[PDB]
C-alpha cells in the first residue's frame, strides 16, 4: 500500500532477467565482473533468476563468453534474457541497461 | 411484472441478478435476494432486513412495492439490516 | 567477411518516402494508423532499442524452439497429468484457454503496425513481432494437444476463444479493444508498452516460478522462452511513447497507457490471481500474487514508465487497494461459478492456506474468510446445493467479470453506474466506467453476457440454457471443485450424534 | 440434461479428419475467431470503427466462399518449419556474401555496373518494403488463418529481400564510394521515371483495402510481374557485367517468389469452387494488368538505358 | 490566583452523556450530523489541537477588532478610491461580493457542528468558529459600505448572494454545497480542513501581499487579520479527519477532501486568479497567481493533507495542469462578458503586461495572446462591436461557470458530458463531472444559468433580458473595462491615411 | 434600454430607511438569501437533503410573518460591542475568581457545601452544553439573519457559563478533592432523579427540529426555568452557606439571561403582529410547560434533600 | 425549428450557445458559429469550416442538415477546419 | 508541473506566517534563538513574513516577550499568527510547528 508501495516504485534497479538454463550463472557472474564498485543483487525464484544494480548495469559479450566457456555472440543473449529492468541499448560488444531519472 | 435488479447482500461479495416482481413489497424483495446469498456465503442472523438504492443512505418502507418505489428494470440495490 | 548490422542497419529502415499517386493520409488513414496528424517526416527519428535483422531472426528462433520442443519430448512420461495436484492442471487449462488463440489474434495488433504505423523501424520490428506472435500461437496450441486424448477440458485451448463462455468474452473484449480493434500507434502504446512490459510478466514469468516449484518444467521452460520474444518486440512501445510526447501528444499518450493498464489488471486478476494464491499448491508458491505485483508491476513496469517521461495513472492508489482485495473476491466468484469455467477451481481454504491468506493479506479471515466458513460448513454438512448457484452474477460492462466487492466484518460494494443513450450500464470501479466514457462509440452497444440473458438471446433461460450458450459439450468439460471436495477433510470434521 | 462424453484424440473441430492431424493442422486451422459473428467480427461495439472496417472490407468482399478455412498451404509451413528451411537459404546466402568478399567479388564486375546497381538494384529496398507492408495487409483482412499464415511468412519474406538489400547496397559502397549507393534511394524512388510506374502501382495497391482486391493485385498481379520483370532481368544484365553474385542471390530470393506463387495458385483453387469467383478474380486481374504491365515496362527502359 | 487553562480545559469539554430519552440517532440524525454510524464514545478521543476559552476569546478579539477598525479610521483619506488603478478597485469589488455574506453563510456551517457534532471539542471549537464567522461578515459589509455613497459596483458586496447574477450562482452552489448543504462531519472535512486551510490563504494572504505592494493597508491589515480567525477555526478537521480514518472510514474521508478541494479551485480560479494576473497593476504583482499556488496550496496545503495520513488526489496530475492554463481562459471570459459582473475587470494585455505573462507562463502569447490580439486590433480600430457579446457562454453544471480550454496555435478543448435520468449534463473537467456522480441527489435537479436560459425562465431572451434577471439596477453597475480601453494607448497605435 | 442611477448613501435595501443606518443595520439586516426561493432555499437540486430539511422546519412552520427580517434586537448587539460588553463582564468576573481564591473563599463555607455543589452545580456543565447546542441549532434555522445573531450571542453565552462552571468545579475540588467534583458528573446527569427531569427535557426540546418550536420552547419555556427554579435558588443557598462567590458569579450569568429574555420577548412581539401566531405560541408553550415544570421540581427537591 | 447547441470553435478559448435551425446545413451551422468567433477572438483564415461532434474524429457532410445527422439538442459540436 | 511540483510538495518546511505589524521581527528573533541549530528561512512579502524551519520550529512565550520588549501571553500570538505549516501544539509556554512525517 503507501508506504510499501511508494517504497517499491523509488528504486533505480535495472538489470537482466534470466530464465532458467545455461546463462544465469555466467550473467551473475558477468554482472559482478563487469560493474566492478557496482554491487548486484540477485533474486532467484528458480524459473528466473533477478539480476541489478543501482542505475546502470553492463554486460560485455567478452566477459560473458568467458563465463560461459563457449562462443557466444550478444545477439544470442535473447534465448535466455525473458525480461529487463531499465531501459535497453545493445550493440555487438554489449548490453547496458540504465535509467535516465533517479528516483 | 417480472421486475429485474441487481442487488447487493450485506456481507457478501458479490452484486447478483435477482428477479422480483413489479408488485412485491420490499420484505418481499429482501426475502427473494436472502435466498441466493444468507447460508450460501453470508450466515443467517437476526433482525429486519430492508432495501435501498445502492449506496443510498434512505431505505425504502417494509411496505412499499417495486411498482411504488420509483425503481427502474436492472437498477442496483442494497438489501441490508436495520 | 561480413560487415556488422551497426554498418547496414540503417539501409533497413531508409523505406518512408513521400507519396505522390495517392495523399499521405489516403497510405495511412488516421482510423487505422493513429498518427493524430504528426507527419511523416517527424516519424522517422523512431528509434527501437531492441533490434534485429532477419538472418540473426531466424537463427536464433531456430534455437529457441528447439530447446522448447526438446524438452517437451522428453519430459512426456514425467507424468505431471496424472501425478500434479488438480490445482495445477487446472492452471494448465486455464492458461492455454485464456491465452493460445488470443496469441494468434496478437499477430493482427502486430500486422496493424508492420502495414499503418508512419515509423519505418516500428514497421520492420512489427513485422518480427507478427513472426513472434505466430510462434506464441503455434506453440500455445502445440503444447496442450497432447493432452486433448486424457481431458475434454484441454479442447479449450482451441475452443475457448470460438466460444460465448463468460470468461472467454472477458479475453476478447479485452483482446479486441487494445489489439485488433485500435489503430496502429494505439497498439503500439497499449499492447506493446502497456501489456507486455507489464502484465505479461506476470502469467509468464511469475507463474514460470510456481511452476518449477511444481516441477512442471515443459511448462516453465515453454512460458519463459516465450516471454524473451516479448522482451524484444515489446520495445516497439517506449519509442512511439517517446516521439509522441515530443510532438505535443503527452495527454494523448497518458490517456491510452492509463486505460490500457487498468484493462490490462482486471483480465489478470481474474486469471493469475486465483492461480498464484489458490490454485497452484501451498508448497510451490514462490510468492503471494501480490508481492509479484510489488515485484512486477510496481517495482518493474512503473518505475519504467515514469523514467519514459510518463505520470503515474490517476487511479495509483484505487489500483494499490485493488490489489490487496479484488483477486480475492474473483475466486471466489469463479469458484462458486465453476460450473460455467473450462477448468477446475481449486478453492484453496484448507486451515494451512488460510494461515498463509492471513500472513499474505491481514484481516484475510475476517473478510473472505466469513464467506469460506459458511461454504465449508455446508461441504462438511454435505449440504450441496448451497454450493452451487441458482441466479447469475451482475457482470461489469467493461471487464466481462463479475461486479464484487469485500465480504465479511467490513463489508464494502460498489457499483458505477452510467446512463448512455438512454441504456444503464454498471461498472466494477471508477476506472472501468472512465474508460468507457474515454471512448463510447467502442464500447457502447456490446452486451455483456448478463445483458443478453435479459434480452432473450440466452435460450433456454436456464443454468443449462446459458451453459449451452456458453459452448458447453458435455458433463466433463464443465469446472468442477479441483480435488472433489476432499479439501474438506483437512477442515475439523462436523460432528454428528453416534 | 447434459452428456457424460468421452476424450477426442485432437481439436473437435478436427475430430472429424479421417487422417492423423499432422503439426499443420493442429497449430494452424481455423484460428480468426473473428469470422463467427458476422455482425460483430470483435467483441466490441457491432459498430465500432474496426468492426466497420472488417464488415466492409473482410465480411462484403465480392470474392466468397462458404469454408475458406479449410484452405491449405500446400507447403504446410509452420513456424517451426520456416525457420528450418530460412535459416538453410539464409546461412546458405550468407555464406556467399562472405565468399564472395573474401574473393573481392565487386572489384571485377565490368565497368560502369556500381551506377547500373546504384539506380536499378539498390532503390529496390523501397518495392521490396511495399510487398512486406502490402502482405501484412492481407494477413490481418484474410478470413481465414491458413491464408493468414501464408501471408505472414510472405511478409518475412519480403522484409528478407529488403535486408540482402540493404546489406548489399552498402557493401558495394565500400568499393564503390562515389555511385550514391546508400544515399541516393529515396530520390530515385521518388523521381526516376523508370521508377514511377512501379511507385504508382504501389502506391495505389496500397489503397486496396478489401481483401480479396489486396490479394489478387498483390499476388496475382505484382509479385509475378516482379519476378518476370525484374528478378530475371537483373539476372540477365548481372551475367552480361560479370556479376557472379547477384544471379546466386536473385536464385534464392526465386525460391520464395515461387512458394508466394504456389500458396496463391491454391488460393484461387479453393475460391473457384464458388463459379461466382472466376468473373470476380478476373475482373480484379484485368484491373490491375495495365499498372503493372506500365511499371515494368519502365522499369526495364531504365535498366536498359545508359 | 488563577489557574492555568490546562488544569480546567477538559471539564469544559466533559459533555458527551448516553440518551436515556430519545435515541442516539434521534438526537445527533445521520443526515445532519455524518457520523458515519462511529458511536458516541470513540469521538470523545477528538482533540482540537488550536484551543482557545470563553475570557481569552472575548479579550482577544476585542483586540483584533481595534486594531482593524482604527487603521480604517486613520486611512479614510488616503485616496484609495480615487488614487488606485481602477484594476484594484474592481478587486476590491469582487472580493466584497464574492465573500461578505459567503462569510456569514459560513456561520451555519459552524452552527452546524456546534449542534450535530459528536464530538465535545468540536462543538466547542465550532460556537467560536459560529462567532468567528460572525465577525468575518460583519467586517466585510462595514468595510465597503461607505463606499456606497461613491460607486453602486459597491452595493454588491450585499446584493451578490440576493441576485441570480452567474458568479454569485457560482459562490452559492459552491458554498451551498460544501458549507450549509451537508451534515456536521462533512463540514468539518469539507469546510474547515479543505477550504479554510486551502484556498483562503490565498484570497486572504496573496491578496493582502499584493494589496499592502499596492497600498491599499486598510485592506491588507482587514483580510490578514480575519485569515488569524480561520487559521484557529480551520484545525477543527485534522481531529475529525484522523478519528475517521482510525474508525475505518480512509476512502470516505480521502472522498470529501478530494471533492471539496477541486470544487474551491474553480471557483478560485475565477476570483483570485484574474484578480493576481490581470487587475493587480503589474508593479503590484508580489508573484504570479501559479508561484502563489505553489507556496500555499502545493507546498503548504497539500504537504500538510500527506502529514494527517491522506493521499494526494487522484486528479493532482490533471489539477497542475489546469494551474498552467485555466485561469488565464476564466480571465478572457469575465472581460469578454464584463457585462455581466459587478465589477469592471482589467484586460491586463499591454505589452509590458504581455512580456510579464510569458515570463510567468511560457507559451502564452502564442495561445491567450492570439485572442487578445484579435481583441487589442480591434479596440485600436473602433471595432467595438466585436469586444462585446451576443450570445450566451457554455456553463458547467457544476461549477457554474463557463467551459473552457487553450486558445491558439495548441488549440485543446474538452467538455465532459453525462445523461442522467433523462437530462444531458455537460462538465468543465473530469473531475467536475466525478464529483457529480459521487452524490447526484446534491445536483441533479439544479439549473445552471444557461439551462435556465433555454428552458424560458429568464424573460425576455436578450442580452438585456438575463442581465435583468441577474439583477442588474442601472448602467453604472454592469461591468466595464476596468481603464475604459486606456491601455490601447501602450499598444502600437493601428495607423490610418493622413 | 438599463438606466443611469446615482450611488445610494447605503445599501439598496435601507435605501429607504428615513434614518441614517446604524452599524447595527448595516452589518445584520437581510443576509440570509435562503429565504430568497421558496422552493431551493439553497443553491442546489431543489430536493436536497438540506433543501428538504429546510422547506419542511423553516419554510413550513406554524409560526409565520411576511417580514420577519423587519425584526430588531433590542439592544441591537453585533460582534464588535458585543465583545466590548463581553470582556468587561468576563474580566469582572475573572477578577472575582482571583480575590476570592486569594482570600481563600473556598475554605470558609458552611460545612459539607462542597457536597450540595458536587450534586446540584458541577452538573450544570451538562445542562448549559445542551443550552448551548439548542441555541445554535435555533441560529441556524430562524428565517432572519437578525434573528440568527441572537442565537448566536446567546450560543456564546451559553459556553460562557459552561466555562464558568467548569473552572469553578475544578477550582473547588482543590480545596475538597474528595467530593466527586470533576469526576462524578456524567454519572449525575445521567442517574441522579434531581437531574433527570431537566435531562428528559433537554433531550426532547433539542429534537424539536421546527425552527418556531424550537425558539418558543428554548427561550420561553426552558430558559425562563433555568432563570426562576435554578440559579435564584441557587443564590438563596449560597448565601445561607456563607458562599459569596456564587451569588456574584449567578448575578453576571442572569444578566446575559435577561438579555435573552428580551431579544425573545421582541420576537414574540414581532410574531404577533400576525393574529394566527398567537395560538401557535401559546400552544408550543402549553405543550412543553409540564416538562419544564417537572424538571424544576426535580431539581429543586435534590437541592432541598439531604 | 430552433435547435441549440454548444460549439467549440478551432482556436477559440471556450464552448459557446449556438442556437441554429434543425433545417440548417452543417456549411450554415458553421457559419452561425463562427459569427461568435472569427474576427472577436479567432482571426479569419482561407480553407473549408467543417462539424464534428465534440471530440470526433468523423466529420459531418456538408450537405446534411442538423435534423439528418441525429445530434440532440444541447450536444456539443466542435466547428473545425479541413 | 512534474518536476518543479514535486519538488514543492516534497518539503518538510514548518513555521508561522505572520501579518505585518509588530510581532514580524520579534518572531523572526524569536525563531532563531528557540532553535539554535536549525537555519531559519523567512520569506517577504510585505502584507505577511512566512518563517520556517525543518521538521520543527519553537516560539517560546518567554524568548518572545524578551524580543517584542513588553509583558506578553501566548494565546496573544493569534492576534498576528495569520497561518502556519505543520501540524501546531501550543500551551501556556510555547507554541511548537511540526511534522510526522518525512517527505
Ligand atoms: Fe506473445
Ligand atoms: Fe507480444
Ligand atoms: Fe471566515
Ligand atoms: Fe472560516
Amino acid at each position: 500500500m503507501s508506504t510499501l508501495a511508494d517504497q517499491a516504485l523509488h528504486n533505480n534497479n535495472v538489470g537482466p532477467i534470466i530464465r532458467a538454463g545455461d546463462l544465469v550463472e555466467p550473467v551473475i557472474e558477468t554482472a559482478e565482473i563487469d560493474n566492478p564498485g557496482k554491487e548486484i543483487t540477485v533474486e532467484d525464484r528458480r524459473a528466473y533468476v533477478r539480476i541489478a544494480a543501482e542505475g546502470e548495469l553492463i554486460l560485455t559479450r567478452k566477459t560473458l563468453e568467458e563465463q560461459l566457456g563457449r562462443p557466444f555472440n550478444m545477439q544470442e543473449l535473447e534465448i535466455n534474457l525473458a525480461s529487463f529492468a531499465g531501459q535497453i541499448q545493445a550493440d555487438e560488444d554489449q548490453i547496458r541497461f540504465y535509467f535516465d531519472k533517479t528516483m | 411484472s417480472a421486475f429485474p435488479v441487481h442487488a447487493a447482500f450485506e456481507k457478501d461479495f458479490l452484486v447478483q441478478l435477482v428477479v422480483v416482481d413489479l408488485n412485491d413489497s420490499m420484505d418481499q424483495v429482501a426475502e427473494k435476494v436472502a435466498y441466493h446469498c444468507v447460508n450460501r456465503r453470508v450466515a443467517p442472523r437476526e433482525g429486519v432486513m430492508r432495501v435501498r438504492k445502492h449506496r443510498s443512505t434512505e431505505l425504502f418502507p417494509r411496505d412499499m412495492t417495486i411498482a411504488e418505489s420509483g425503481l427502474n428494470p436492472t437498477e442496483v440495490i442494497d438489501v441490508v439490516f436495520e | 567477411a561480413m560487415h556488422p548490422r551497426k554498418d547496414w542497419y540503417e539501409l533497413t529502415r531508409a523505406t518512408n518516402w513521400t507519396p505522390s499517386y495517392v495523399t499521405e493520409e489516403q497510405l495511412f488513414p488516421e482510423r487505422m494508423s493513429g498518427h493524430m496528424g504528426i507527419p511523416l517526416e517527424k516519424w522517422e527519428s523512431y528509434d527501437e532499442p531492441y533490434k534485429t535483422s532477419y538472418p540473426e531472426y531466424v537463427s536464433i528462433q531456430r534455437e529457441k524452439d528447439a530447446g522448447a520442443y526438446s524438452v517437451k519430448a522428453a519430459l512426456e512420461r514425467a507424468k505431471i497429468y496424472e501425478n500434479s495436484d488438480p490445482g495445477w492442471i487446472s492452471t494448465l487449462k486455464s492458461h492455454y484457454g485464456a491465452i493460445a488463440v488470443g496469441e494468434y489474434a496478437a499477430v493482427t495488433g502486430e500486422g496493424r503496425m508492420a502495414r499503418f504505423s508512419k515509423a519505418p523501424g516500428n514497421r520492420n520490428m512489427a513485422t518480427f513481432g507478427m513472426m513472434d506472435e505466430l510462434r506464441h500461437g503455434q506453440l500455445q496450441l502445440f503444447f496442450p494437444h497432447e493432452y486433448c486424448k486424457k481431458d475434454r477440458q484441454f479442447d479449450w485451448a482451441w475452443r475457448a476463444y470460438h466460444s460465448n463462455e463468460w470468461a472467454a468474452i472477458a479475453a476478447k473484449h479485452f483482446f479486441d479493444d487494445i489489439i485488433t480493434g485500435r489503430d496502429a500507434i494505439s497498439v503500439a502504446i497499449m499492447l506493446t508498452f502497456s501489456f507486455e512490459t507489464g502484465f505479461t510478466n506476470m502469467q509468464f514469468l511469475g507463474l514460470a516460478a510456481d511452476a518449477a516449484e511444481a516441477g512442471d518444467y515443459t511448462f516453465a521452460n515453454l512460458i519463459s522462452s516465450i516471454q524473451t520474444d516479448e522482451s524484444r518486440h515489446a520495445q516497439q512501445g517506449g519509442p512511439a511513447l517517446q516521439l509522441l510526447i515530443e510532438n505535443g501528444k503527452r495527454e494523448e499518450a497518458q490517456k491510452k497507457v492509463d486505460m490500457a493498464i487498468w484493462r490490462a489488471w482486471r483480465l489478470f486478476a481474474v486469471l493469475t490471481g486465483p492461480v498464484m494464491d489458490y490454485y497452484t499448491p501451498l508448497e510451490d508458491r514462490s510468492q503471494s500474487f501480490k508481492e509479484f505485483m510489488y515485484e512486477w508491476i510496481i517495482g518493474q513496469f512503473e518505475r519504467s514508465l515514469i523514467d519514459l517521461g510518463l505520470d503515474k495513472p490517476w487511479y495509483w492508489d484505487l489500483f494499490l487497494k485493488d490489489i490487496d482485495e479484488l483477486h480475492h473476491s474473483y475466486h471466489m466468484g469463479v469458484w462458486y461459478w465453476r460450473t460455467t469455467a473450462w477448468w477446475n477451481p481449486a478453492a484453496g481454504v484448507t486451515p494451512e492456506e488460510r494461515d498463509w491468506l492471513e500472513e499474505k493479506y491481514p484481516g484475510w479471515n475476517k473478510r473472505w474468510g466469513r464467506c469460506w466458513d459458511v461454504i465449508t460448513e455446508n461441504v462438511l454438512n454435505d449440504r450441496m446445493d448451497l454450493v452451487s448457484p441458482e441466479t447469475l452474477p451482475s457482470v461489469c460492462n467493461m471487464s466481462q467479470i463479475p461486479l464484487v466487492g469485500v465480504p465479511g466484518d467490513d463489508w464494502n460494494i460498489e457499483v458505477f453506474s452510467l446512463e448512455h443513450n438512454g441504456r444503464l450500464y454498471h461498472f466494477g470501479s471508477e476506472v472501468d466506467r472512465w474508460v468507457f466514457q474515454q471512448d463510447p462509440v467502442q464500447y457502447q452497444n456490446h452486451m455483456n453476457i448478463v445483458d443478453r440473458f435479459l434480452a432473450g438471446q440466452i435460450q433456454p433461460m436456464t443454468l443449462e440454457g446459458a451453459l449451452k450458450y456458453m459452448g458447453f459439450q458435455s458433463i466433463e468439460e464443465m469446472g468442477k471443485d479441483a480435488h472433489d471436495f476432499a479439501w474438506a477433510d483437512k477442515c475439523k470434521p462436523a460432528m454428528k450424534k453416534s | 440434461s447434459f452428456e457424460s462424453k468421452k476424450p477426442m484424440r485432437t481439436w473437435s473441430h478436427l475430430a472429424e479428419m479421417r487422417k492423423k492431424p499432422s503439426e499443420y493442422d493442429i497449430v494452424s486451422r481455423k484460428l480468426h475467431y473473428s469470422t463467427n459473428n458476422p455482425d460483430s467480427p470483435w467483441e466490441l461495439s457491432p459498430d465500432s470503427p474496426m468492426n466497420l472496417w472488417y464488415k466492409q472490407y473482410r465480411n462484403a468482399s465480392p470474392l466468397k466462399h462458404d469454408n475458406w478455412d479449410a484452405f491449405t498451404d500446400p507447403d504446410q509451413l509452420v513456424y517451426r518449419t520456416y525457420n528450418l528451411m530460412q535459416d538453410g537459404q539464409e546461412s546458405y546466402v550468407q555464406s556467399l556474401f562472405d565468399q564472395f568478399n573474401e574473393r573481392e567479388h565487386d572489384q571485377m564486375v565490368r565497368e560502369g555496373w556500381e551506377h547500373t546497381m546504384a539506380r536499378c538494384y539498390s532503390p529496390l529496398r523501397y518495392l521490396f518494403h511495399c510487398l512486406q507492408m502490402s502482405s501484412a495487409y492481407v494477413q490481418q483482412m484474410a478470413p481465414a488463418s491458413t491464408i493468414s499464415n501464408c501471408c505472414i511468412l510472405q511478409t518475412a519474406d519480403s522484409l528478407r529481400w529488403l535486408t540482402h538489400t540493404a546489406y548489399r547496397t552498402h557493401e558495394l559502397s565500400l568499393t564503390y564510394p562515389d555511385a550514391g549507393l546508400g544515399e541516393h534511394e529515396r530520390e530515385l524512388w521518388e523521381k526516376e521515371p523508370g521508377w514511377q510506374g512501379l511507385r504508382e502501382l504501389m502506391e495505389k495497391q496500397l489503397t486496396a483495402f478489401d481483401w480479396g482486391e489486396a490479394f489478387v493485385s498483390l499476388n496475382l498481379v505484382v509479385k509475378p510481374m516482379i519476378v518476370e520483370s525484374i528478378f530475371k532481368p537483373l539476372q540477365q544484365q548481372a551475367w552480361e557485367n560479370n556479376d557472379t553474385l547477384l544471379p546466386l542471390l536473385i536464385d534464392s530470393q526465386l525460391k520464395d517468389a515461387e512458394r508466394h506463387s504456389r500458396w496463391s495458385k491454391a488460393l484461387v483453387k479453393h475460391a473457384l469452387e464458388n463459379p461466382d469467383n472466376h468473373a470476380v478474380i478476373e475482373g480484379w486481374i484485368e484491373k490491375w494488368r495495365p499498372l503493372a504491365d506500365r511499371a515494368a515496362e519502365a522499369y526495364l527502359s531504365m535498366l536498359s538505358s545508359d
